[PDB]
RNA sequence: AAUUUUCUUU
RNA sequence: AAGUUGGACAAACUUGGUCAUUUAGAGGAAGUAAAAGUCGUAACAAGGUUUCCGUAGGUGAACCUGCGGAAGGAUCAUUA
RNA sequence: UUCGAUGGUAGGAUAGAGGCCUACCAUGGUUUUAACGGGUAACGGGGAAUUAGGGUUCGAUUCCGGAGAGGGAGCCUGAGAAACGGCUACCACAUCCAAGGAAGGCAGCAGGCGCGCAAAUUACCCAAUCCCGACACGGGGAGGUAGUGACAAGAAAUAACAAUGCAGGGUCUUGUAAUUGGAAUGAGUACAAUGUAAAUACCUUAACGAGGAACAAUUGGAGGGCAAGUCUGGUGCCAGCAGCCGCGGUAAUUCCAGCUCCAAUAGCGUAUAUUAAAGUUGUUGCAGUUAAAAAGCUCGUAGUUGAACUUUGAGCCUGGUCACCGGGGUCGUUAACCUUCUGGCAAAACCAGGACUUUUACCUUGAAAAAAUUAGAGUGUUCAAAGCAGGCAAGUUUUGCUCGAAUACAUUAGCAUGGAAUAAUAAAAUAGGACGUGUGGUUCUAUUUUGUUGGUUUCUAGGACCGCCGUAAUGAUUAAUAGGGAUAGUCGGGGGCAUUCGUAUUCAAUUGUCAGAGGUGAAAUUCUUGGAUUUAUUGAAGACGAACUACUGCGAAAGCAUUUGCCAAGGAUGUUUUCAUUAAUCAAGAACGAAAGUUAGGGGAUCGAAGACGAUCAGAUACCGUCGUAGUCUUAACCAUAAACUAUGCCGACUAGGGAUCGGGCAAUGUUUCUCGACUUGCUCGGCACCUUACGAGAAAUCAAAGUCUUUGGGUUCCGGGGGGAGUAUGGUCGCAAGGCUGAAACUUAAAGGAAUUGACGGAAGGGCACCACAAUGGAGUGGAGCCUGCGGCUUAAU
């Protein structure tokens, strides 16, 4: 079973220290992967430039076009994939719009049927989504 | 729980409650002490001393009449072997196994048994050096084990 | 090999009590076992016990009367201060009124309540309720 | 002896 | 004072070995995901040669075979 | 450890110890209790968040300590600096240049650029706290105050009194008000007092200041989770919604428009980090037979854990909050503050005070201990976040009184007092011993005096060493249903060596007649009137020990099956034998380790990887037949894994009834066969297992352990944290090689998996039913011919 001696504190502490690496949560914190190879170095949001738009296909059992775009980060140089939440915004969003990218809400995991996408766009041209949609704000003449 | 085996035997001797000299006996204490000395000069181990005295002469337990263990009697009267009997028997068995192995090198079972005997000898030697029955630099070498026995 | 004799004694006693037998034979015996049993006796959970004095550790025959649920040991012997008695009671005892924790206090083997009265901690031996 | 295959749903 | 001779601390530069991190490259070999491809059918029934493991060989492929093991077998069973 | 790493001597330097430095002399110091190296997106602490407890995370930042002033290095001044709003040189930058040169450092207060998801005025003042100086008088971007915001905490605008009929209710009361109207209205507007260095603000000031755009509350959701629509319109697996399950293919309670409802509220959502849930890190408190997980097995040192036993109980005095409890002393069991120093009594001995643990761990208390912060006592910031004040006192106005600003948390670690239960080591073995106003001796010192320092003998008082004197009860815990060893009879398909025997297979020679022989579902390849096959005799080769052979034995496991002999060893049993804790489990390190695989030698009968053909099939590359190389055997070197299984680590205690079996022992005025054996019965120990049952356990299959676990703790190793990636890549290590050991990350995914149940299926089995099934030499037929008619296809205008 487990050691139960009064002088086995070192043995118990060492075994717990070795075994805690098997924990998925502890490993993801102690490896530093957020600052080592992750697209986001712990940042909640990051600015980027739109590269292109990709029509990803939904997985089973759904079937639709996800209306995604590809965005190149300006502070890291890593090319990632972005998801536009609403409908009819890919026409408004053109190349080089200075978009803002954030997480999806699954702690960096793909949400729903969208394959291989982990980020979502929040602002376009520095004005914010759902503002130009309701015709409250307008895209600057850039 | 055998130290080097899976056996769980409990065979042993159950000494009586009466820790007294026998009710019907004429051992006379000192006569038995000199008798043990005579047998020690004859050259038999203390286990053989007790076995012969119990089986033939009729004294159940020697310490009951003498007041001390037979090893204590031998040490007090000077006939104390340098090597303890149990360690001497273990080393003699190791020598016999080593001789068998050197004449027949293919006995892997004998090699395994020699490893067990070597471990038992070292553990017993460590205990005896710790308690003080042997010099602290006692050590155990297979080359001189034959001379140690003889 | 045998490590603690109190654990074997308490395991045998609780096994006999669960089985419903009115007697149990305990071997080996010791001073710690004796002090634990008299503490249980003065608290009323265990009836008379006869210590069979052999030229060995010795045996003991215990008369049971039910009314106990479980008697166990706490290994290793954790050091229990006065402030930790309440935490141990909440951790091990069924309630604040029913249950006894035995501590080998420097004054002697005693229940947790009278150890509190004497204002002296020690090392935890076991419990019974 | 010999017997391979049954698209994605309602 | 200007100036002179030695000593110690000693920034900094060229080179060589070592450590840590980061970063190109002609080319090569992998995994990872598919609304409705091509080849055949290995496994799930005795899956139609019972299955699996270790090892070795071979073949377009699932895979087949040799040797030794297991039933997680399709037998808890022939006392005559 | 060179070029100081560890220590000694001497010196130098420093304000000062010190390998800080130097010369010489020795090789030393740390480390599996993790030394050293590397990483840290690491200043440390008081502390903060979550809160059953235990814990986890954070802490640049209002307090303390350290470092820095772009990176180093040196130096003057000064008590105090290796100072940068002091200096000097190099390195990287910026600047005026007349081209000779000059000159700096905002990680200070403001402000600018850039990196950015991410964070403010180029403001006023020394009035309060304090600091500096020659000093009431000066200065202080320390500090106080204000401008800016969505957020850090505390309080609260968007209302409300009636007439009114309907739904009402039971003569008292709620609601829809295209209704009125007089009320209390505060946000603001102004002004006055107060506030303050000056102000702003707060408080406070009359007074102006709503009849509806009054001076319009938002944010999300309305399928489950989780609270609130199958309502009306638009699209139709498309747009899309959607934290997961999941909705959408013309009836969409889940897509977008309207209506209404639900939750919080001047706030709500989203993205990320973290905490609780997570009993999915599990010391408390996980799990390992089948879901992930017991090393193939054994030895073995660190590490962890370690049988019992050495003073227990009874009777008092006195004083303490409630028949009760804690605390101090005693006498006898058995001698009752051991021993020492000092003071007294004195025949050694006694009393009083101090020291008093051999030596700890442990528990209790005390001391000194930063504040804030946490808990928390008191107290009218209108309550509160607050703050540490404050109060008396309406009838005199009295130039007064009165209080508080606690306490704890803290104790890791150090110091001290008290206890000696729990866990340890020696108290003396060759007695190397309490031995002591004891019989004798020697070494030193003067703690005193012979007049003062100084030199010797030593009375005197003290420290230590040498042989003897029994003062007296002169000294060794039992030997654990622990262990080791010995002994006696046994037992074993345990190991090795030598030796013996058995048939079978193949082959070889010889003899007898002849036509097929092998093989297979069917065959087919192949060889056979040159004698195949068979029968008969003899011989050789290699392999293996059939039947006996079993819910039987042995070994640590892998494994071990012919006879005999030899050698070493082993378990159990018997034992009034021996030692006495010698013990259990293990990192690191080692032994053995099936089969297959490798290097050399021998041998190669049978089988047989690769392969060759011959059948089956559409394709057979395989399953089938024959032949057939490596291999299958063995020796000397290798490796080192299998479903190496009981998918179940080792040691120890307890737990229900019975019957078989192996080894040993005990008992029978038991049986039998020419002193023993065989058989029968009962008891017991140690194994292999079995049947029933479930006090008990599990998710169940099931389990005498997988039980004694939410009532969770006997001890100790190995191993797992959802599924793929992946036992892959890289690194290290061993191996001639094959390969063995150790062993990730990115990314992807909402499942993977285990047990069991009901259907369905099976080229699975067992019972049966059927001319929409077959058998029967079945009867009649159809399809083959021509036509009636129907269905596809063709054509047309519809066919």
């Amino acid at each position: 079973g487990k050691p139960a001696g009064l002088n086995a504190a070192r043995k118990l502490r060492n075994h717990r220290r070795e075994e805690r690496w098997a924990d998925a949560h502890y490993k993801k914190r102690l490896l530093g992967t957020a600052y080592k190879s992750s697209p986001f170095g712990g940042s909640s949001h990051a600015k980027g430039i739109v590269v292109e738009k990709i029509g990803v296909e939904a997985k089973q059992p759904n079937s639709a076009i996800r209306k995604c775009v590809r965005v190149q980060l300006i502070k890291n140089g890593k090319k990632v994939t972005a998801f536009v939440p609403h409908d009819g915004c890919l026409n408004f969003v053109d190349e080089n719009d200075e978009v803002l990218l954030s997480g999806f809400g699954r702690k960096g995991k793909a949400k729903g049927d969208i394959p291989g996408v982990r980020f979502k766009v929040v602002k376009v041209a520095g004005v914010g989504l759902s503002a130009l949609f309701h015709e409250k704000k307008e895209k600057p003449r850039a | 729980g055998r130290m080097h085996s899976k056996g769980k035997g409990i065979a042993s001797s159950a000494l009586p409650y009466v820790r007294s000299p026998p009710a019907w006996c004429k051992a006379d204490a000192d006569s038995v002490v000199e008798q043990i000395l005579k047998f020690s000069k004859k050259g038999m181990s203390p286990s053989q001393i007790g076995v012969t005295l119990r089986d033939s002469h009729g004294i159940p337990q020697v310490r009951f009449i003498t007041g001390q263990k037979i090893m204590r009697i031998l040490k007090a009267n000077g006939l104390a072997p340098e090597l303890p009997e149990d360690l001497y028997n273990l080393i003699k068995k190791a020598v016999s196994v080593r001789k068998h192995l050197e004449r027949n090198r293919k006995d892997k079972d004998s090699k395994f048994r020699l490893i067990l005997i070597e471990s038992r000898i070292h553990r017993l030697a460590r205990y005896y050096r710790k308690v003080g029955a042997l010099p602290p630099t006692w050590k155990y070498e297979s080359a001189t084990a034959s001379a140690l026995v003889a | 090999v045998r490590q603690s004799v109190l654990a074997d004694c308490l395991n045998n006693i609780v096994n006999a009590e669960r089985r419903g037998r009115r007697q149990v034979l305990i071997r080996p015996s010791s001073k710690v076992i004796v002090k634990f049993l008299t503490v249980m006796q003065k608290h009323g959970y265990i009836d008379e016990f006869t210590e069979i004095d052999d030229h060995r550790s010795g045996k003991i025959v215990i008369q049971l009367n039910g009314r106990i649920n479980k008697c166990g040991v706490i290994s290793p012997r954790f050091n229990v201060k006065l402030k930790d008695i309440e935490k141990w009671v909440n951790q091990l005892l069924p309630s604040r009124q029913v249950g006894v924790i035995v501590l080998t206090t420097s004054r002697g083997i005693m229940s947790h309540n009278e150890a509190r009265a004497k204002d002296a901690g020690g090392k935890i031996l076991g419990f019974f309720y």
